[PDB]
């Protein structure tokens, strides 16, 4: 089973986004949009390929989407260490 | 999807008198003006802003590991 | 609050639209803003400093458009409320 | 009686201040708004000791306040001609 930590601040990302999605929508909406986090976060684990190359941000952070948000996470030996969960409008694509 | 805000007095009344004025159409024309500002004023410094969440993140201690029912039971203990 | 008295508390509804929407919900999430009405009240403040230097000429501008609006004409406060309920039904 | 008249602008401040109390507040208050500021309106055009000079503004233009509102006005020769009802925070006071 390859590694899966967050960063606290990563997690405390998670739980606005949590709140964030229940105040519009409810439990049912919430849970689901940190299963599909949670999900990807498994995929991103699992395969190394799948990470985008966001040196020209921090040299070796990796981006992928999920949803409107994108996780920002560093390869380990072992798996991921998620850095940030951050909306999509906060992105700075490559030049 | 519609957001309800607290403006506070003081910024409620200046909202106020710009529709009352004709100068905007709705509360929420003045909104979506003030908002472009706010997009505006941090619109050339995206790679800078991003750059210090990443750092806040990497400075927020050390890496746990992802234990979603914790996180999940966390949620549901807030407010049940 | 007191027994006997209610909260004046005054909110508003507004839409956005879809961009400044998720701008606004991409700050509240990062943790950079507690709530929407954080966001939305420093972007007032913006707009509230672009114009504050300028509230003299702003309102001679206004003062203008009224004379320049037409003739006026006489007042009839029932008259007015009248064509207030003829646009569309009204209660409270 | 001394007369008093409203430029169509200020007839169409009235309605905006209408619509805007009726949203918040229902017809009842609303209404009350309004008449409150005819109250005003026929004071206003009864005694010429009453308006506030507001020539640092235009020559000739008079000031009133009722409730969040100003009265703009100018002095005629049998009473008053209302040019714009604005919210007091459009006020430029004189220093």
């Amino acid at each position: 089973a390859n590694t899966l930590v967050l960063k606290p601040r990563a997690e405390q990302d998670l739980e606005r986004i949590f709140e964030y999605s229940y105040t519009e929508f409810g439990w049912q909406q919430a849970q689901q949009y940190i299963s599909d986090l949670d999900q990807t976060f498994q995929t991103l684990a699992a395969s190394t390929d799948l990470a985008i190359n966001y040196d020209h941000v921090r040299p070796g952070l990796k981006a992928f989407p999920v949803g409107a948000h994108i996780v920002f996470f560093r390869a380990t030996d072992t798996g991921i260490e998620v850095i940030r969960v951050l909306h999509q409008s906060m992105d700075y694509p490559r030049h | 999807r519609t957001m309800t805000v607290d403006t506070g007095e003081e910024l409620r009344a200046f909202v106020e008198g710009l529709v009352e004025s004709g100068d905007y159409k709705t509360n929420s024309e003045v909104i979506r003006d003030g908002l472009r500002l706010l997009q505006e004023k941090t619109a050339g410094s995206k790679l800078a802003a991003l750059r210090q969440l990443i750092d806040e993140g990497e400075q927020s201690g050390e890496a746990v590991p992802w234990d979603r029912d914790s996180f999940l039971a966390r949620m549901r203990q807030k407010g049940p």
